């Protein structure tokens, strides 16, 4: 039974260290999705290993 | 990983998506 | 209303697109 | 690193950013961690000494 749950509007960071004022600028990197599903992980004793992948939240 | 066994966080994924950012008067991003 | 309506003024001025102003300023 | 001058057209080169102008005086607080300034139309603007 793995507790999906909503992951909102979460997962927002800044793309670079340039400053910007007032500016809707576009990027495209490595991304949390919106309103995705993020993957709980219990308290037991079961001791999964995970790959990284692209990108990991 | 390790884990002090005898608990509750969180883990997302992140994949090549994009983003309309709106940077604010300090350099904060609201949106 | 019309000139606090309409708003980029100089954001185009620092590569060399020039702006000439109006012969007629807006006075 | 060479002296610091202001309202002077020089070619300056901040830690490998370049440009020619004139420097002055601005209040646009910048973040700690960022470190240069942008516009709508991508224009260096605002940098941290
Ligand atoms: C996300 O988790 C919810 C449970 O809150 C579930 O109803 C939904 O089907 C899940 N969606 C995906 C794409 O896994
Ligand atoms: C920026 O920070 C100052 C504090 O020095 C604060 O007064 C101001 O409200 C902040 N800007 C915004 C848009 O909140």
């Amino acid at each position: 039974p793995p507790a999906y749950t909503n992951s909102f509007t979460r997962g927002v960071y800044y793309p670079d260290k340039v400053f910007r004022s007032s500016v809707l600028h576009s990027t495209q990197d490595l991304f949390l999705p919106f309103f995705s599903n993020v993957t709980w992980f219990h308290a037991i004793h079961d001791n999964p290993v995970l790959p990284f992948n692209d990108g990991v939240y | 990983t390790l884990l002090a066994l005898h608990a509750a966080y969180y883990v997302g994924y992140l994949q090549p998506r994009t983003f309309l950012l709106k940077y604010n008067e300090n350099g904060t991003i609201t949106d | 209303l019309l000139f606090n309506k309409v708003t980029l003024i100089c954001a185009q001025k620092f590569n060399g697109l020039t702006v000439l102003p109006p012969l007629l300023t807006d006075e | 690193s060479t002296n610091l001058v202001k309202n002077k057209c020089v070619n300056f080169n901040f830690n490998g950013l370049t440009g020619t102008g004139v420097l002055t005086e601005s209040n646009k607080k910048f973040l700690p961690f960022q470190q240069f300034g942008r516009d709508i139309a991508d224009t260096t603007d605002a940098v941290r000494d």
